[PDB]
């Protein structure tokens, strides 16, 4: 009757006829292509290299299941036309699979991407459901290393077929679904892991992913705040570094400028003159005044204005990874420019006193050299003084309440960066650094002159009014091409040109 | 220290500091890490002989995987291979008469016994890994389908040999509850052998349905079969056998089949391990009956540390064994050291369920270390107290009571200037006991531990040997205690308290006797001046000695046992004062010693030429003692500035107040 | 690039603290090779 | 660095002991010199709690009150008082000068109405310059036979004392008699007892700036002839609010003219934010005048209120309209002369001080350098 | 050699080293030196 | 070891008896000599307690006290008187040498101001020939009297190893300064806690100077200068205390260097800022040493009776002392040109007088030879 | 001082204890093979 033999060719056993009128035979031959690709399909999927690939298999074979279960159930034996007619509208799907296999093939993310796009080509058609349920389970493993970060976080890899592989202790590599979540995904697991040491609609897969990240990453930064001391970092970080704290300013500066080669260098006497500030300093003396250290940087051989040297801070392992190295030593550098701003205030200070001594002699000559003193001093002071409100106390408006993971790191950035922008120390303000620093020589030849020299501090002086003259003259100029710098003109010039 | 060794071993193999490169190591070390297989493999990867020699390695359970990684590492790096071979060369130079329908009946029912381990009709086994034999003559269909279930009946004979054979009694009580654990799991086998047995009465269990139900089973003894070859393959027992499964189960940790087994298997042989654990941990018990706990004990005598200084016992009375390390306790491997050690020592005088995914036992181990801890310290502090002991130490070995020694010299000065070997023990020791009891040290309770002993080295040449590597100063004092205090207080660190004291007594002597010169002329007038700067150096030095390195150092000590928390640091802080209190002293110094004790050797010279009763030695005289004393400060000068030191910059204030010795 | 001049003395104070406690232990010991 | 104060006259005691008591209650102090459980250094103004205070009637009063655990009329006469116990009272200064570890400055609170304490602060003066010439001296006197002891003190104060604040009753009284209604001594001693807490806001409390008194003292100072200071205290809101009621006469305590250097303080915790544009408007609006010769500028600083005691404000400057007060004591002079051993130091001393207001009237001009 | 120690020693030479050597790289390893480490040590002393 | 005191005159005599009860108080004694239960060294001044003191009509006032059961107007007079009682008074002094377990110190507490001075002055020149070997501790007290000072100052100088002056003068100016006494009951009270906190090391158990010997020649250098002064701050650190005892008014006295300063530290203070201390005082430069020869300033501590705050003592020895005998030295001057053989007095005045250029001269750089 | 002098100040002392911490090494087993 035939029908055993058209019907044996979709299990994929052999028959008397099929291998391994006249017109019948182009209708077995339409037959016998739907059986090659079942037969191909079943030799390709055999196996139970991937873990995505191994669940996309087995989809693969439980569909096969179904077909072959559907197929020798309806019919006893039919006629010959009924048996094409029926198996049309399926036979071609059976061929479309075939052309998604292969029957080279991605892996890992690949193949997810790639069946992710395909779903998408054919979205009408009737191939959804198929496509649908094979990425349902071909995303089941992903999906449990997904949910591995969120509750357990114990990294694991079977072959590498993910995207992502494995002090600064941040060394874990990164490099379709939204990337909204992605980078979120790659930060959640370092921060839970830093913890364990001290239509197409993608709606099942973030609605229990959004409350748990964000009730992990809020725990993480309430843990910083408040058993960690973090803003007390901060403030006793502010308090020596940009040498705020009064009483331990002027007490450190004084006992090293007392002095002033073989000596000041040792560390018997750097190392020790920080240990005697702190008493002085009243605000200290706890284990957040401990890890100040007083590096040296380099050895001068030998009027000069310049005396390097540095002021580092040293964190533990929990806050290594918030304050950044380069941080630090940006620190240290507007620490240097904010000393040697206070080594006017010791010299100033000292030529005061010796003045004060001098007087009987009173007369034009001593009268005259003291108004330029006073001269001297305003400029000093009013220019420290706008150091003083830019970087101390605007600058540190922000950052406080700014901060009520990696939004400290961001955070900290914009802080120093914004401290050392109204600092001055920028390059783009390079000539008001250079116009100040003949200020700063001028006057340490002034403080060098301690009547048998007068002409020579006439001449300093008038050099001094028109290199001031200058800077305002510069400044003015450099407005048109700095919202920070606008204050400077205000604080320099008052009721004057 | 094995691993300045192999740097050193390393450094004469091939041809090329050392200092750094061990530095790289001491930074970066019980532990155990691991690295990814697959890349390393695929890497190196005629390769071909690696694929498959690889395979028997990880079958005996053999520190492999870190290696594997160094040789991908290597590989990457050319130079580093080449250079490699050339150091090598260099150092090298009827069923088919039978119906096809009624057939498969006669197959499927044969296969059936074969599950049991009897021998079937047609399906046999062939004697000896096991393999089988089916028909010489059978359909092709049919043989291939019954080799796909014939595998599960080689693993049922592998199994029931490896429980046969592991249920000796030199194996180990591990073995025992691994191999009992697994004879449930071969029972109910049996038993859903047995019920497919009465199943296929009924014709309903057919050779297409026994290879689904085997489905199950077949995964089951799988696993079972190669923790049955992994077993045997490699000799494993005690914490190497749970180390095994636990690495095992941990790898299977994304099949939610195949875990549940292995975390049965582990927490059901775990049992041996951990119930002597208990034992170990709360008590100082060990039962042992072999060599599968990761603790061992040294017999050595305990008289040992009192006699000599060399030998250790704190770190040789209980070691460890890395081999037989559980590999999930490593972490709080050195804790449970110090909870035996800490209980056995105060023994003598007077519930861990294995679980996955949780840290019970780790916190519970932490409190029982706690406890252990707090309960030693309480019993050496309360009774046989430390405090007193270290106080009544400080007075003698370190002349706190001075009543004591003042009358000690004035008693004993014509008996110690005599030459060595002349003088009796016996009558230094009864002049001892009539000072002691005339001072005011009767009110000591320890009064009866100090003893004479009498060196046969100088103190200054010995110094001297061990930093370039008789008469009165061959004086020197000794102290007995018990064995629960002698423990901290040995020979290891007690020969640092009679050390210091040589160049205690030695300098408070040649004092005592210049200061006695000064009585002898008080009614030949430049040696006023002398004296003058001749007696104010050794005061100074003395109270630089004195009041500033005894007292500071000591109040730290006093302030520091207040907050002990084990006597690991007891110990690590008693060892550290005593280090820095001669690192802060004058000694320790190679240049620094040797113009000291060469101007010590002018002071005690000095003062015999006063007795005698000239004019041209006293001026030969000054000009020494000056000359030394310039060459002295010249050193301490250059030693403090370069290198920070604050007793050696207070010394140099003390010794000098006027600005004098300019130069 | 700079030393941090504080730890290089608690550096420099461990490391000769210990070598003399070191230095202590060979000449012990190799006395008793000797005897 | 101490610092230690001196209190003469009754007006210096009451002004004294006000000054204490407000500062005692600032601190967590109790006035049984006792520290309450209930940041801030204590460590300059108090030494271990007992102040550095010197008292030289009302002293019977002083110690009869809770606080006790805290411790003629001619100018002629006032000077042979203080010779006779110069030595008495030098006895318990210098001990004091050995006890402290490293003085600093001399505060004195004492009045030159008529009163001894203008004789014995004209004696005290001289000897602290003859004695102590490395020690700053600073004291805060107040105006009120009355026009002569007035300006004789004038001669030493224009030579001995590095800083000068002037409170005058002027001023003080019309402050009391507008804002509070008081028609007693120590009802407007009350607000000078406020301004001498507030004058040393900056020093009590640590700060980046002005950390000592020489800070603060030079800046004001051009030279040291011209050494005459002004206080204000609007506090009886914004920076702008305080900037501005800081300039009004009604506030000055003082009875062309230019300032030469300002400095305020600011005791609240006022955003940082708002204080430059305060500044860019004082100078569009132009409230103020300074000296066109040098260039002039205005300076602020922030300090922290304290916690146990609302934006507090104080201005401390010296303007050549004190000038004004000056010639109204040398007008007295001159009509006193002719209405009545040589009297040759009582001359000098108006030389010297119509050579001073010479000076002041000549700093105005362009040209006053050189 | 140990045969352990040989036995390592075989797969090293099918992947492509002196026996002395390879015996020390075993030791370092056994007291749980990190490879990574090791490396870092021959690249600097086989420069 | 052991001392035995030994009082003359009347001022003596009371100081002596003044200063034993102030260490019955001390110690857990009663005053009858018998132990009170109510640690430190006793045989330096007890004897298993009898005080080991030799009194010699201020006698008759002390035996009517509880503390009963515990135990002329001219030098030439009082000489006289020595030496008739030669044999009187030596055969005390034999009689308890002997039975001393070792000899090694004498305490002479006197007032050079009339029977006590004689004697004094006799007592010893006879002790240097019977007793070479033996340390003399003189506790002389200052104020017809030029000439008796002058006799005793002649003895005292070269006879006596060491001196302590304390005079009237000074004695009464911390009474009206910082007492307001205004009498002979009050300015001794000083005395006694001098006196107390002199040997107060020596009678205390430490580190160093356990014995007598060792306090004399850290401070005396030359057997011709042997004087040392007082010193008593408290009547807060170390620092304190240091500062105040240089203070010129703090010193019992009433171009110039120390030589050497010995200080004891009575306080509890931790000895950590013992160093520093005198490290800031040397920053400082509160005060100069000789410029000829090394000086070292020295300080120690020590700890209160708990039967019984921080204090502290100064022994100075400065060439300043000078001008005290050159006070003297000018009264006997003018007593001469205005009124056996009188010469004792001259060679009396020419020995101080090298006292004199030795005291000043020992300022200069080049004081040897 | 040299800024250089440092480096070779530290490797000398570090020298001081790696060559004495080897010798340490050799001498152990001496015992041991002695015994
Ligand atoms: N400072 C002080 N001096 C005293 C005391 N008692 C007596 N003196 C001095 O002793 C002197 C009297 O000596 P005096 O007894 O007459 O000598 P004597 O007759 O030889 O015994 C007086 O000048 C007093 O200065 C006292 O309690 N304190």
């Amino acid at each position: 009757e035939l029908v055993k033999d058209v019907l044996n060719v979709l299990i994929g056993v052999v028959s008397a006829t099929f291998s391994l009128p006249e017109s019948i035979s182009s209708l077995l031959s339409e037959v016998a292509e739907y059986g090659t690709c079942y037969t191909r399909l079943s030799h390709f999927s055999l196996q139970p290299k991937g873990l995505v690939f191994q669940a996309f298999t087995s989809g693969l074979r439980r569909y096969l299941q179904y077909y072959r279960a559907c197929v020798l159930s309806t019919p006893p034996t039919l006629s010959l036309l009924t048996i094409g007619f029926l198996f049309k509208k399926l036979g071609r799907q059976l061929r479309y699979l075939a052309e998604l296999c292969g029957v080279a093939f991605p892996t890992g993310v690949k193949l997810l991407s790639y069946l992710y796009q395909e779903a998408l080509h054919n979205c009408s058609n009737e191939h959804y459901p198929v496509l649908l349920s094979l990425l349902k389970t071909s995303c089941e493993p992903y999906t449990r290393f997904i949910h591995d970060w969120v509750y357990s976080g114990v990294f694991r890899d079977a072959y590498g077929e993910f995207m992502i592989q494995v002090k600064l202790y941040w060394t874990h590599g990164y490099v379709v679904f939204l990337k909204h979540i992605a980078h979120d995904i790659y930060v959640c697991g370092k921060t839970i892991n830093l913890l364990k040491l001290c239509v197409l609609m993608k709606r099942s897969i973030t609605a229990p992913l959004a409350a748990h990240i964000s009730l992990v990453n809020k725990a993480a930064v309430d843990y910083f705040f408040v058993e960690l001391h973090l803003e007390a970092h901060y403030e006793a970080l502010r308090h020596f570094l940009l040498m705020e704290d009064g009483e331990f300013a002027q007490s450190l500066s004084d006992l090293l400028f007392e002095k002033l080669p073989g000596e000041l260098l040792n560390p018997l006497v750097l190392n020790s003159v920080l240990s005697k500030a702190l008493q002085c300093s009243l605000h200290g003396d706890t284990p957040h005044a401990s890890n100040l250290s007083l590096a040296l940087k380099y050895l001068p051989e030998v009027p000069d204005v310049l005396s390097c040297l540095e002021l580092r801070y040293k964190v533990d392992w929990p806050l290594n990874i918030v304050i950044t190295e380069g941080c630090v030593s940006k620190y240290s550098g507007v620490f240097s420019f904010l000393l040697q701003l206070k080594l006017m205030m010791w010299a100033l200070k000292d030529v005061c006193f010796h003045l004060k001594r001098t007087a009987m002699a009173g007369s034009v000559q001593f009268r005259q050299l003291q108004l330029f003193k006073h001269e001297m001093q305003h400029f000093v002071k009013v220019i420290q003084g706008y150091i003083a409100n830019q970087i101390l106390h605007v600058t540190w408006c922000e950052f406080r309440a700014r901060l009520a993971l990696e939004e400290i790191q961001r955070a900290h950035a914009e802080y120093l960066h914004k401290a050392v922008f109204r600092g001055l120390l920028t390059e783009k303000a390079a000539p008001v650094m250079n116009v100040i620093h003949s200020i700063f020589s001028l006057v340490l030849k002034f403080r060098s002159q301690l009547h048998p020299n007068f002409a020579l501090m006439q001449q300093s002086y008038n050099t001094f009014k028109y290199y001031s003259h200058f800077l305002f003259k510069v400044v003015t100029k450099l407005v048109n091409r700095q919202p920070h710098l606008e204050d400077f003109l205000l604080r320099i010039n008052f009721n004057n040109y | 220290f094995r691993i300045h060794h192999d740097v050193n071993e390393l450094l004469s193999l091939l041809r090329v500091g050392a200092e750094v490169y061990i530095d790289l190591l001491q930074k970066n070390r019980y532990v155990t890490t691991t690295v990814s297989a697959h890349s390393a493999k695929v890497k190196i990867a005629t390769p071909e002989d690696f694929l498959k020699k690889y395979d028997e390695l990880k079958s005996k359970n053999t520190n492999l995987d870190p290696l594997v990684y160094l040789l991908s590492k290597l590989t990457e790096d050319k130079e580093t291979l080449q250079y490699l071979q050339q150091n090598a060369k260099e150092r090298a130079e009827l069923p088919g008469t039978l119906p096809l329908a009624s057939q498969e009946s006669a197959v499927v029912e044969d296969l059936l016994y074969v599950l049991v381990g009897v021998d079937g009709r047609y399906v046999s086994a062939q004697p000896l890994s096991r393999t089988f034999l089916v028909d010489p003559n059978l359909d092709l269909s049919i043989r291939e389908l019954v080799h796909r279930i014939l595998p599960v009946a080689a693993s049922y004979s592998a199994v029931t040999r490896f429980i046969e054979e592991k249920s000796s009694f030199e194996y180990g009580q591990v073995n025992h509850a691994l191999a009992a654990a697994m004879r449930t799991l071969v029972k109910e086998h049996l038993i859903l052998v047995s019920q497919l047995e009465q199943l296929h009465r009924q014709g309903l269990l057919s050779l297409q349905k026994l290879w689904f139900y085997i489905q199950p089973a077949m995964r089951t003894m799988d696993i079972l079969a190669s923790l049955a070859t992994s077993v045997d393959k490699g000799e494993c027992l005690g914490g190497s056998t749970l180390s095994l499964l636990h690495d095992r189960s941990f790898s299977y940790t994304g099949d939610s089949q195949a875990q549940e087994l292995c975390l049965y298997l582990t927490k059901a042989a775990s049992a041996p391990y951990f119930e002597v654990l208990e034992k170990w941990i709360y008590r100082g018990i060990i039962h042992d009956p072999y060599s599968e706990f990761m603790v061992e004990e040294h017999e050595l005598r305990k008289e040992r540390i009192q006699e000599d200084y060399n030998d250790k016992y704190w770190d040789q009375r209980y070691t460890i064994v890395q081999q037989q390390i559980p590999s999930f306790l490593q972490k709080m491997a050195d804790k449970i050291l110090s909870t035996g050690k800490y209980l056995n020592v105060v023994r003598e005088c007077g519930e861990i369920i294995y679980t996955l995914k949780e840290r019970a036992y780790v916190e519970q181990i932490e409190k029982a270390f706690n406890y252990a801890s707090k309960v030693l310290l309480d019993f050496l502090m309360e009774e046989k107290e430390l405090v007193a002991h270290l106080r009544s130490i400080k007075r003698y070995f370190l002349m706190d009571q001075g009543d004591f020694f003042v009358h000690f010299m004035d008693l004993a000065e014509e008996e110690l200037r005599k030459p060595v070997e002349d003088i009796t023990p016996p009558r230094l020791e009864a002049l001892l006991e009539l000072a002691l009891r005339m001072s005011t040290a009767n009110t000591d309770p320890f009064k009866d531990d100090l003893k004479i002993d009498l060196m046969p080295h100088d103190l200054i040449t010995q110094l001297l040997r061990v930093l370039a590597i008789s008469g009165l100063e061959a004086f020197s004092f000794d102290y007995i205690v018990k064995w629960p205090l002698s423990l901290i207080i040995n020979r290891k660190a007690l020969t640092r308290y009679q050390m210091l004291f040589r160049h205690m007594f030695y300098c408070k002597h040649v004092e005592r006797q210049l200061c006695s010169v000064w009585i002898s002329n008080k009614t030949f007038a430049g040696a006023f001046t002398l004296r003058q700067r001749m007696l104010n150096f050794v005061q100074n030095i003395q109270y630089y000695m004195m009041f500033e390195v005894m007292e500071p150092t000591w109040h730290i000590l006093e302030k520091n046992l207040k907050s002990a928390s084990n006597i690991d640091d007891v110990l690590g802080h008693h060892t550290g004062f005593l280090d820095t209190c001669l690192k802060d002293c004058m000694l320790t110094n190679p240049e620094l010693l040797k113009v000291f004790s060469k101007l010590m050797s002018v002071c005690v010279m000095f003062t015999n030429c006063m007795q005698k009763f000239f004019e041209a030695t006293i001026n030969k005289f000054d000009k020494n003692f000056s000359a030394h004393l310039l060459d002295l400060l010249a050193r301490l000068s250059i030693y403090s500035t370069s290198d920070c030191e604050h007793g050696m910059a207070s010394v140099i204030s003390r010794l000098d107040f006027n600005g004098f010795y300019t130069e | 690039r700079a030393r941090n001049m504080k730890d290089f003395e608690n550096q420099i104070t461990e490391l000769k603290k210990e070598n003399f406690n070191l230095k202590l232990r060979i000449y012990f010991l190799e006395e008793r090779m000797q005897q | 660095r101490e610092i230690i104060t001196l209190q003469l006259g009754q007006c210096g005691n009451q002004i004294g002991f006000e000054f204490w008591k407000q500062l005692c209650a600032e601190h967590g102090i109790s006035p049984e010199a006792i520290v309450e459980e209930f940041t801030d250094r204590k460590d300059v103004f108090f030494y271990q709690y007992i102040p550095r205070a010197v008292l030289l009637r009302v002293i019977h009063s002083i110690l009869n009150s809770p606080y006790a655990k805290l411790y003629g009329n001619n100018w002629a006469s006032g000077f042979s008082q203080g010779e006779k116990i110069h030595e008495d009272i030098f006895d318990i200064i210098d001990r004091e000068a050995d006890g402290s570890d490293s003085l600093e400055g001399f505060v004195l609170c004492h009045s030159i109405a008529g009163g001894t304490g203008s004789g014995l602060g004209s004696y005290l003066l001289e000897r602290l310059n003859d004695r102590y010439p490395k020690k700053l001296v600073q004291t805060y006197s107040v105006f009120p036979v009355q026009p002569y002891n007035s300006l004789l003190t004038l001669k030493r104060l224009t030579q001995n004392a590095d800083c000068l604040v002037v409170l005058d009753n002027t001023a003080l009284n019309r402050i009391a008699t507008d804002r509070l209604h008081i028609q007693s001594f120590s009802q407007i001693n009350q607000l000078v007892s406020t301004i001498m807490s507030a004058s040393t806001t900056t020093l009590r409390y640590p700060g980046y700036m002005n950390n000592d008194l020489i800070g603060l003292i030079a800046s004001l100072i051009p030279t040291p002839r011209l050494h005459f200071l002004m206080t204000g205290y609007t506090p009886l809101t914004t920076v702008l609010d305080v900037m501005r009621r800081l300039l009004q006469p009604k506030n000055v305590m003082v009875s062309n003219h230019c300032y030469i250097a300002i400095l305020n303080i600011i005791q609240g915790e006022v955003d940082p934010t708002q204080v430059h544009k305060s500044l860019q408007r004082i100078r569009e609006r132009k409230l103020a005048n300074f000296i066109p010769w040098g260039p002039a500028s205005i300076q602020v600083a922030l300090s922290r209120k304290s916690p146990y005691l609302r934006v507090s404000g104080l201005m401390m400057a010296n303007h050549t309209s004190i000038s004004s007060l000056f010639e109204r004591t040398c007008r007295q002079y001159d009509k006193l002369r002719k209405r009545e051993d040589n009297f040759d130091e009582m001359d000098t001393s108006r030389e010297i001080v119509q050579q001073l207001i010479d000076e002041y009237h000549a700093a105005t001009r362009p040209d006053y350098i050189s | 050699l140990s045969t352990e120690e040989m036995e390592l020693y075989e797969l090293a030479q099918a992947a492509g080293i002196d026996p002395d050597v390879f015996k020390i790289l075993v030791d370092l390893l056994k007291l749980n030196v990190a490879p990574l480490a090791v490396f870092q040590m021959l690249k600097s002393m086989c420069a």
